[PDB]
């Protein structure tokens, strides 16, 4: 089963870097 | 002949504009094509772990 492990966290740990640029790009759109 | 003679005696224009208000813009614009996959990346996600309590139950 480990390695059906390790294929969950492929996708869901693909998700921290798209959370990061969701919530960096969300503070880009407060200013002007 | 005399008296009052002293003096003297269409289709489409197809305007626009029209009764509405004013318009303005900004430049800062579109991360929205990410979340379109994060959704349905996190959906197979979703399944992936229900399979894997059926694998597991399976056992």
């Amino acid at each position: 089963a480990l390695l059906a492990e390790l294929e969950a966290l492929s996708r869901q740990l693909a998700a921290l870097t798209q959370q990061v640029s969701e919530l960096r790009e969300q503070q880009q759109q407060q200013n002007k | 002949a005399a008296a009052a003679m002293t003096a003297t005696r269409m289709p489409s224009s197809g305007s626009s504009p029209s009764v509405p208000s004013s318009i303005i813009a900004e430049e800062k614009l579109l991360a929205l094509l990410a979340e379109l996959e994060a959704l349905s990346r996190q959906l197979a996600a979703l399944t992936q772990q229900v399979s894997e309590l059926r694998e597991q139950q399976q056992q």
